[PDB]
């Protein structure tokens, strides 16, 4: 041997001292409460509440607004015989091309 | 963003002031609360971004990445408390401090509105990661892995700093909004070619590009479980976020300069999948799978179409979740048998049934199974590549076949067959490990239910 | 796995760069600490600076 | 599903097959008789006997093991051990 | 003659699944009941023309009661 | 139903032939329709009547947001950031509305195909030409702008189209 | 007589058809005995550790350790640039890249030429 | 399976293995019992014809030619018993085989559901622990100094001992465990 | 518990090294055979028969 070194310790099993262990801590009470807070907060609060919050987020992306605007535009343009999609994005009168 | 930034900097003193047995409980609970608060960032706009102040802003690209970071912190705490039982209180608190610092840097990285502040934070993420790897890794090779990771990233990113300060001198600003509104075409010249190279090479190294990827297996295999989880799920996505952001000022030169990187990405996607087929180590298999998926994301960014960016965002989020879960599963197996070899532990389905179910679900998401967001992103990238050219479909189909092959090979090897006879210490799965897998996998399926939340700004 | 990842991609960038840096480090630091030698070096430097810099 | 095997049933079936063998005299055949020491058969006869037992019980006896079964009692013990029969 | 079937421990997997079900249904069931009560009694808004001289709010631009809240 | 606009989403009048039975055998479809109306339709209609009664007691309204027009990128001066921002936002909103118009025309096309059934190739010629025109205009406007599209890029594309058309007209008139 | 069997790498030669199986030397018998002795020694070691009532964990396999080490960590130290290695590396690492570059470059050049000449069917191609 | 193999197969062992394999493949060709009986008797006639042969060189050459003939004329799809290595029911019940060490990780409530079984199991565990030293001592006394020359194991020579290295053989999972 | 002397090493060039490699890999000296030293990184790992 080249050193005064400790032997490699045996692996510690959490189920030996505490058969009904959750794997969080050596102390039974701390282990139980760690399980409880993780399950409650994570699953209940974050999963359920965040999923329902995201489901009912207000329509700030303007999908339904854009659909209603498109319906108004289509109704007006087909009533008057105009093309449904304008051929140009901008006004050629406003655009000044080089000679 | 301060309502999310300050609670992290308050996680720090709370961690250092809590009792010796309440550190894990406090850190986990308040990380979950901060994740819930960060869920409010998903209410984005259709026209522009959320310009909170002069320093921070949020977008449809930043918000899912922030949510993923904040959600990943408590999972890392759970895995860490698994493997750090015998540590001293001071060193446990130092580990939690490194994790909290990494999360704070990542938050400010995704929300930084200037390219220079973004650079400072995205380079600041290196120190906690390097400390975590080279200090709390198990094997001898953690030191060499840390050296490889650090020097690859810095060699990539220093020319980026030079290019950024040059662009600030040239145009007067590095603000993302201003450089978006005042962008000009990049003429075909050698100077412009090397500017393009500086920026893109920084982020390609961070991605990684095939051929610049060896640091990834080295670091991901040799890091502790929390280090592996954050390296794959979030730190690989700094490259994608940066490449998406910085390509505003690189057109039309990106049309001509993307050929070498597209060729490298497609062929290396094939090559890394084939490597995965013949890997004797489980962690290396997961790392090379990460490389293949990031190659697909690089292809998406380089072809640079509205359909490719949405696929890139979806694939980045999905890969983060899936790879983190796979690393956690492999780590549970390792904590049983203290070896990373894939054929050592077999019959784990007949020894641990619920973990076999978790393995099945993670491997079903790893390969693109519809309607998962993994498949959604992969399919959008494939469609954009098909519009780019019609042989990209050949390469993409080959990659999908090989991905299914190696994913199911990993599942069958570890879980099926007959158990190793002499491994007589496979204790039943802990509630902590089961809850970790559930918390990884349920958000993925919910994201399948609502997919517009992770499709990026181009949606 | 072997020929490209473990062998040639490793040889091109990181192995060759590390070898070059190690060789140059050995060359720079391999000095006997002789004032005669590095003062002769100073003389050469002074002559070069006087002549080739204008 | 199928009725479990018993030691008596296995013994009855092996002796039944052996009494249906023509080269064995059914009158002097017992459960302890040796195929070659006191029945006068040879190695090929023993091979055929083992194959007949394989067809009788519907499973295979590997050649490494079958070469040693020189007694109906030895065959019974082998088959009971392989089928997990203890009664 | 019944024989003992040697099996791994299912207690821990059963306990985890039971706890997971309890804690999802601890908040999920009240949320489902509340969503049903809101939907049945406080219906969705109906589209209307903006009265002249009246300036609405953003929640008044949204439709579902929960989204407006 | 007054839920949607019949002009925006047209449907032809539904011609349902009257039954003309020629057998004494009872119609199982008719018997089962009667059973379905007794067991399912009546309970669901009662439930909806109760819910709609509860809704009418809590009546409240939501409005459609109105955006006024602002000067566009053609009128905005060079590197005038505020006018550029307003014009860019307006162009983005118009892009969204155009996308939804194309979606409406596609819905018309799909519904007509399914409705006509075995004679769709002839009976849906009106919807096919309308979709062709709308899609061609939409493509010419927003075809190849890229991931980082903007009002400036679309203006450059339109200026290029106008130059090409002017050149072609000059060559034709030559 | 009967047609002969030609072994391949993926359909090997049966032991019963191997000519060396019917030409046995007295040194062949002692080689077989030595191999069996090695196997018996290894089996005894493994079985003792396996049936130990006090053993808990994994019986470490040095052969498995050596295999995994030789497959990954011992490759570069034992790699030398030879003509064969250099040519195989250059081929397998450069040829595919330039082949695919040529294929995609040619395809996209044809596509853009058709686009410019205005004879490519681009109708209904809205999503890109 | 149950028996330790030797360093080599003798000529007689090779001949008998060829005889059994040839009869099995002949039965696979001759599906019907009467046809199989006829051709099996002819096959045994050939073996008995060459049964008495003093020249071992000629005997080995005969065996080699017989092996070549068998390989040429073997059935491409020979009959395999369901539980045999090539069979359809091979290794079907391996996923149902669980070890007794897996049994002892049970929760106390689970173990309380089987009070009588676990008392006998504790008796077996005590019996295993009380004999290990005698087993290892007997193994190390009877081995040659060079080491084990074969895989065979000795019995228990005393009235209170157990055959060394017996636990996993005795307590192996049942063939139809679940 | 594997020592540094029980790992794969470089290609053996002397009969003493071939004997040491054979003993390390639990093989007879007569049966031990490395891969050819073509610089592919095989080292002194044995070349076993290519069967399954
Ligand atoms: C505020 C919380 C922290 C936030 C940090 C943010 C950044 C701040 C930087 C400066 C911080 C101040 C200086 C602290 C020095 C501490 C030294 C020490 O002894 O620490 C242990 C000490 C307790 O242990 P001890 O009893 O002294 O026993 C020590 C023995 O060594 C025990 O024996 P042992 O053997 O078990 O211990 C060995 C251990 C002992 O080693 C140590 O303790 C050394 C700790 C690190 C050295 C200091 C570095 C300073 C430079 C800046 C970077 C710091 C980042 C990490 C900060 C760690 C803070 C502890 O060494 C190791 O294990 C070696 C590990 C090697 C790797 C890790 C070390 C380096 C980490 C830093 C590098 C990464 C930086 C990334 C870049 C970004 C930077 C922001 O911890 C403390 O006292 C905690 C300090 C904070 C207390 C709370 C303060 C706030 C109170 C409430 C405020 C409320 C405000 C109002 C709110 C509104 C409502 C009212
Ligand atoms: C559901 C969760 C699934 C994943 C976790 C599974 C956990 C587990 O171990 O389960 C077995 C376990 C059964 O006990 P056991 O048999 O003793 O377990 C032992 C072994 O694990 C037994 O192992 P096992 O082999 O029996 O495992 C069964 C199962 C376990 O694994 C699974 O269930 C995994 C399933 C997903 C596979 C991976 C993703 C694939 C891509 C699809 C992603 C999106 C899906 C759809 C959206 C989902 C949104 C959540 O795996 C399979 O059956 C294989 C499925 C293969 C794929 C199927 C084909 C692909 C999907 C095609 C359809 C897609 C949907 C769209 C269709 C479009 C047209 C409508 O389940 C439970 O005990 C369930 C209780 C805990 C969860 C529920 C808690 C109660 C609350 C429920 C309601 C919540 C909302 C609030 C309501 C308030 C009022
Ligand atoms: C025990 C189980 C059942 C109950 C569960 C707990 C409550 C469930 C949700 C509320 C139920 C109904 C309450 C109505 C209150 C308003 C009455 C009214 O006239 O409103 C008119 C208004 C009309 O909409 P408005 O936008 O025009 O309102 C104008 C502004 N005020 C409100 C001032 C008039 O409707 C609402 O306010 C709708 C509110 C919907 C519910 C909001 C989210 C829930 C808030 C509580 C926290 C989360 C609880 C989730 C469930 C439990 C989780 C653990
Ligand atoms: C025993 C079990 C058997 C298997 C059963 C499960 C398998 C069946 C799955 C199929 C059934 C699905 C049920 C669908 C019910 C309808 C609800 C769903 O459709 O709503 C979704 C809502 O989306 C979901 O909320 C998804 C939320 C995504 C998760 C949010 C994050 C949760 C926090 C965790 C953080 C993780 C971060 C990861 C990176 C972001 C989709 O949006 P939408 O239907 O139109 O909303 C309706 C409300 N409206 C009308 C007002 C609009
Ligand atoms: C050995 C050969 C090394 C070749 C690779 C290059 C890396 C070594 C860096 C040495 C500098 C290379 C030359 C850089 C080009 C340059 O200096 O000018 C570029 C151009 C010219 O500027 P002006 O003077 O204003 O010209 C105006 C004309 N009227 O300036 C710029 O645009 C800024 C560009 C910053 C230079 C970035 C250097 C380019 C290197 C590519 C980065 C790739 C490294 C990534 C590492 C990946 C491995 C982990
Ligand atoms: C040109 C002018 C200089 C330009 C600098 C270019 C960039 C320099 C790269 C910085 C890293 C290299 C520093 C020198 C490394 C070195 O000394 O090589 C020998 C070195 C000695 O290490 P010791 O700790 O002393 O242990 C003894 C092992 N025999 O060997 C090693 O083990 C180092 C291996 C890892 C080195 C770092 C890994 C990354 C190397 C470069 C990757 C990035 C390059 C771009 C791609
Ligand atoms: C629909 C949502 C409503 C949910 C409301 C939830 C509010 C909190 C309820 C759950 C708290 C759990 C504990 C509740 C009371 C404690 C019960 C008790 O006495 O047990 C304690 C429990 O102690 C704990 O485990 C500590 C956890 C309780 C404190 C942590 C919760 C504080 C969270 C504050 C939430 C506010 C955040 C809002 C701002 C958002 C910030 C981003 C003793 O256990 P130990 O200390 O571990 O035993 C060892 C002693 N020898
Ligand atoms: C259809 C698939 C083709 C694949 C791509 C096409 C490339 C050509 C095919 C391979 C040619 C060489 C590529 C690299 C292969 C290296 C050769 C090699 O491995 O052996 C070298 C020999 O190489 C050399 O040292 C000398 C360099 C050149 C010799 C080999 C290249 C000669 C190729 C012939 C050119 C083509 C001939 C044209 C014929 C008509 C074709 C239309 C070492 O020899 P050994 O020690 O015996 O190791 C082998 C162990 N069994
Ligand atoms: C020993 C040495 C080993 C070297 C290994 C190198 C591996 C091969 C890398 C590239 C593979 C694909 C090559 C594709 C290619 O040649 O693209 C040329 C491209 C287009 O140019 P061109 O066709 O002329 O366009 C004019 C308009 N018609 O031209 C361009 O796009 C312009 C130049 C772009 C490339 C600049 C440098 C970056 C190279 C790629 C990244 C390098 C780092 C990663 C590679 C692995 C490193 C280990
Ligand atoms: P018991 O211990 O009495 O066994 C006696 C033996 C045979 C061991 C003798 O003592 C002995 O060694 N005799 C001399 C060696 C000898 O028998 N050589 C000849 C053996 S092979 C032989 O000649 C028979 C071959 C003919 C059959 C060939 C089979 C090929 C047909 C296969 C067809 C498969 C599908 C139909």
């Amino acid at each position: 041997i080249r050193l005064q070194e400790d032997p490699d310790p045996e692996d510690e099993n959490l189920y030996e001292k505490n058969p009904d262990s959750h794997g969080y801590d050596k102390d039974p009470i701390v282990d139980l409460w760690n399980m409880r807070v993780v399950f409650f907060f994570g699953f209940s609060i974050v999963l359920v509440l965040g999923s329902t919050f995201v489901a009912y987020l207000p329509d700030y992306r303007m999908q339904e607004w854009a659909r209603r605007e498109a319906e108004r535009l289509v109704k007006y343009r087909e009533a008057n015989g105009l093309p449904l999609m304008e051929s140009n994005c901008f006004d050629p009168n406003k655009i000044q091309l080089p000679e | 963003m301060l309502k999310i930034i300050i609670p992290t900097t308050m996680l720090l003193p709370m961690t250092w002031m809590s009792k010796h047995n309440m550190i894990w409980i406090n850190a986990t609970v308040h990380s979950l609360l901060i994740s819930l608060i960060s869920l409010s960032l998903l209410n984005q706009l259709g026209e522009n971004s959320l310009n909170f102040s002069l320093t921070f802003f949020s977008d449809s690209l930043s918000a899912p990445l922030l949510v993923l970071t904040t959600w990943l912190l408590p999972l890392m705490l759970m895995a860490s408390q698994s493997h750090l039982s015998k540590e001293t209180t001071t060193r446990k608190k130092l580990y939690i401090t490194m994790l909290i610092l990494l999360q704070l840097f990542l938050i400010m990285t995704f929300t930084a509105t200037e390219l220079i502040l973004f650079y400072i934070l995205f380079e600041a993420t290196l120190v906690p990661t390097l400390i975590i790897i080279t200090r709390w890794g198990n094997q001898t090779e953690r030191l060499n892995a840390g050296l490889y990771f650090l020097f690859y990233t810095l060699a990539g990113s220093l020319p980026l700093l030079v290019a950024l300060v040059y662009i600030q001198n040239t145009t007067g600003s590095l603000n993302f909004l201003i450089i978006h509104y005042w962008s000009h075409p990049l003429s075909n010249s050698w100077s412009n070619i090397f500017m393009w190279l500086a920026c893109i090479m920084a982020f390609m190294v961070k991605m990684p590009l095939y051929g610049l990827h060896l640091w990834l297996p080295k670091a991901h295999v040799e890091a502790p479980i929390a280090g592996s989880m954050v390296l794959a799920a979030v730190l690989l996505k700094l490259g994608g976020y940066g490449m998406m952001r910085i390509t505003t000022i690189l057109n039309p030169l990106t049309n001509y300069m993307a050929y070498p990187f597209l060729m490298l990405s497609m062929w290396g996607m094939i090559m890394t999948s084939s490597i995965c087929l013949r890997q004797t180590d489980l962690k290396s298999l997961i790392a090379y799978s990460s490389v293949s998926h990031m190659a697909l994301v690089i292809v998406a960014i380089m072809i640079q179409t509205p359909w490719s960016f949405m696929g890139a965002t979806a694939l980045m989020i999905a890969h983060g979740l899936t790879s983190s879960m796979l690393f956690c599963l492999a780590n549970t197996n390792y904590e049983r048998v203290h070896s990373r070899t894939m054929i050592l532990a077999r019959g784990l389905q007949t020894l641990l049934p619920l973990m076999a179910t978790w393995w099945l679900v993670a491997s079903l998401t790893n390969l693109a199974l519809p309607p998962s967001i993994n498949l959604i992103g992969e399919l959008f990238i494939i469609t954009a590549s098909f519009s780019w050219s019609n042989i990209t479909i050949i390469l993409m189909g080959m990659n999908m076949m090989i991905t299914a092959l190696y994913s199911l090979y990993m599942l069958i090897t570890t879980q099926r067959g007959k158990y190793t006879h002499h491994i007589n210490n496979i204790k039943p799965s802990f509630t902590r490990e089961n809850a970790l897998m559930a918390l990884h996998i349920l958000p993925l399926l919910l994201l399948t239910l609502n997919p517009k939340m992770i499709l990026g700004p181009l949606y | 796995s072997s020929l490209l990842d473990l062998i040639w991609l490793e040889t091109i960038l990181p192995k060759t760069t590390s070898f070059i840096q190690m060789k140059m480090s050995i060359m720079v630091s391999n000095q006997k600490g002789l004032i005669k030698l590095y003062f002769l070096s100073f003389l050469i430097t002074i002559m070069i600076s006087m002549t080739l810099f204008n | 599903d199928a009725p479990p095997l018993t030691l008596e049933a296995i013994k009855d079936r092996v002796l039944y097959v052996l009494k249906l063998y023509d080269k064995i005299d059914p009158e002097k055949l017992s459960v302890n008789s040796h195929f070659m020491k006191d029945l006068g058969l040879d190695s090929l006869d023993q091979v055929e006997i083992i194959m007949a037992m394989e067809d009788e019980f519907g499973f295979e006896i590997p050649d490494i093991d079958a070469e040693k079964l020189m007694c109906p009692q030895e065959i019974v013990d082998y088959i009971a051990d392989k089928k997990d029969v203890y009664e | 003659k019944r024989l003992f079937i040697i099996k791994p421990s299912g207690f821990y997997d059963r306990r985890f699944l039971k706890l997971m079900r309890f804690y999802i249904l601890l908040t999920g069931i009240p949320v489902a009941i509340g969503i049903t009560l809101v939907n049945v009694f406080i219906g969705e808004a109906e589209l209307a023309d903006i009265p002249e001289g009246y300036v609405p709010e953003h929640w008044e631009y949204f439709k579902h009661p929960i989204s407006r809240w | 139903p007054d839920s949607w606009d019949k002009d925006v989403y047209p449907e032809p009048p539904r011609r349902t032939p009257a039954p003309a039975p020629q057998t004494s055998l009872p119609n199982p479809v008719t018997y089962l329709t009667k059973i379905f109306d007794l067991l399912v339709d009546r309970p669901v209609t009662l439930a909806r009547e109760f819910i709609e009664q509860q809704h009418a007691k809590n009546r409240y309204y939501y409005y459609h947001r109105e955006f006024r027009r602002v000067p566009d990128i053609t009128e905005c001066e060079e590197k005038d950031i505020l006018c550029m921002f307003e014009a860019e936002m307006q162009w983005r909103r118009d892009y969204k509305v155009d996308q939804e118009i194309v979606n409406i025309i596609q819905e018309r096309l799909k519904a007509c195909q399914q409705r006509e059934g075995e004679s769709y190739r002839q009976n849906c010629a009106k919807e096919l030409e309308q979709f062709t025109q709308v899609s061609k205009a939409f493509q010419d406007r927003y075809s190849d702008l890229g991931a980082h599209y903007s009002a400036r890029k679309c203006l450059a594309k339109q200026k290029q189209r106008m130059l090409a058309e002017r050149k072609a007209a000059k060559e034709a008139a030559a | 007589s009967f047609p002969k069997y030609k072994p391949s790498r993926l359909a090997t030669l049966p032991a019963t058809l191997d000519p060396a199986e019917y030409d046995i030397s007295p040194e062949t018998r002692k080689a077989q005995a030595e191999r069996l002795a090695i196997r018996s020694r290894l089996k005894r070691e493994y079985l003792l550790q396996y049936n130990d009532p006090n053993r808990l964990g994994v019986i470490e396999d040095p052969a498995l350790i050596r295999w995994t080490y030789a497959r990954s960590a011992n490759i570069y130290p034992n790699f030398r640039p030879t003509p064969k290695t250099s040519l195989l590396g250059a081929l397998f690492g450069i040829g595919p890249l330039f082949f695919w570059y040529y294929v995609f470059k040619t395809d996209r050049d044809k596509k853009e030429k058709l686009i410019q000449e205005g004879k490519l069917d681009q109708t209904f191609n809205i999503s890109y | 399976a149950f028996s330790a193999p030797a360093a080599y197969l003798t000529h007689q062992q090779k001949v008998l293995r060829l005889y059994k394999r040839a009869l099995r493949h002949l039965e696979s060709w001759c599906v019907h019992r009467d046809k199989y009986r006829y051709f099996a008797c002819l096959m045994r006639a050939r073996f008995d014809e060459h049964k008495n042969e003093k020249d071992m060189v000629k005997a080995t050459q005969l065996l080699r030619q017989a092996e070549e003939e068998f390989w040429y004329g073997q059935h491409p799809q020979p009959y395999i018993f369901p539980e045999s290595p090539g069979g359809t029911s091979y290794e079907r019940y391996e996923c149902y085989k669980v070890p007794e060490w897996c049994l002892d990780d049970w929760h106390p409530s689970e173990k309380a559901m089987y009070p009588d079984y676990f008392a006998k199991r504790e008796q077996w565990k005590r019996l295993r622990r009380e004999s290990w030293e005698r087993e290892v001592k007997q193994l190390q006394e009877e081995t040659p100094p060079g080491g084990p020359r074969t895989e065979a194991l000795p019995p228990a020579r005393k009235e209170g001992d157990l055959p060394p290295l017996w636990w996993h053989i005795v307590t192996r999972p049942r063939e139809r465990p679940m | 518990h594997v020592t540094k002397d029980m790992f794969p090493g470089p290609y053996p060039k002397t009969p003493e090294e071939r004997a040491a490699a054979a003993k390390k890999y639990n093989m007879r000296v007569e049966d031990y055979e490395p891969y050819p030293d073509d610089g592919m990184g095989y080292g002194d790992y044995p070349k076993l028969p290519d069967r399954s």
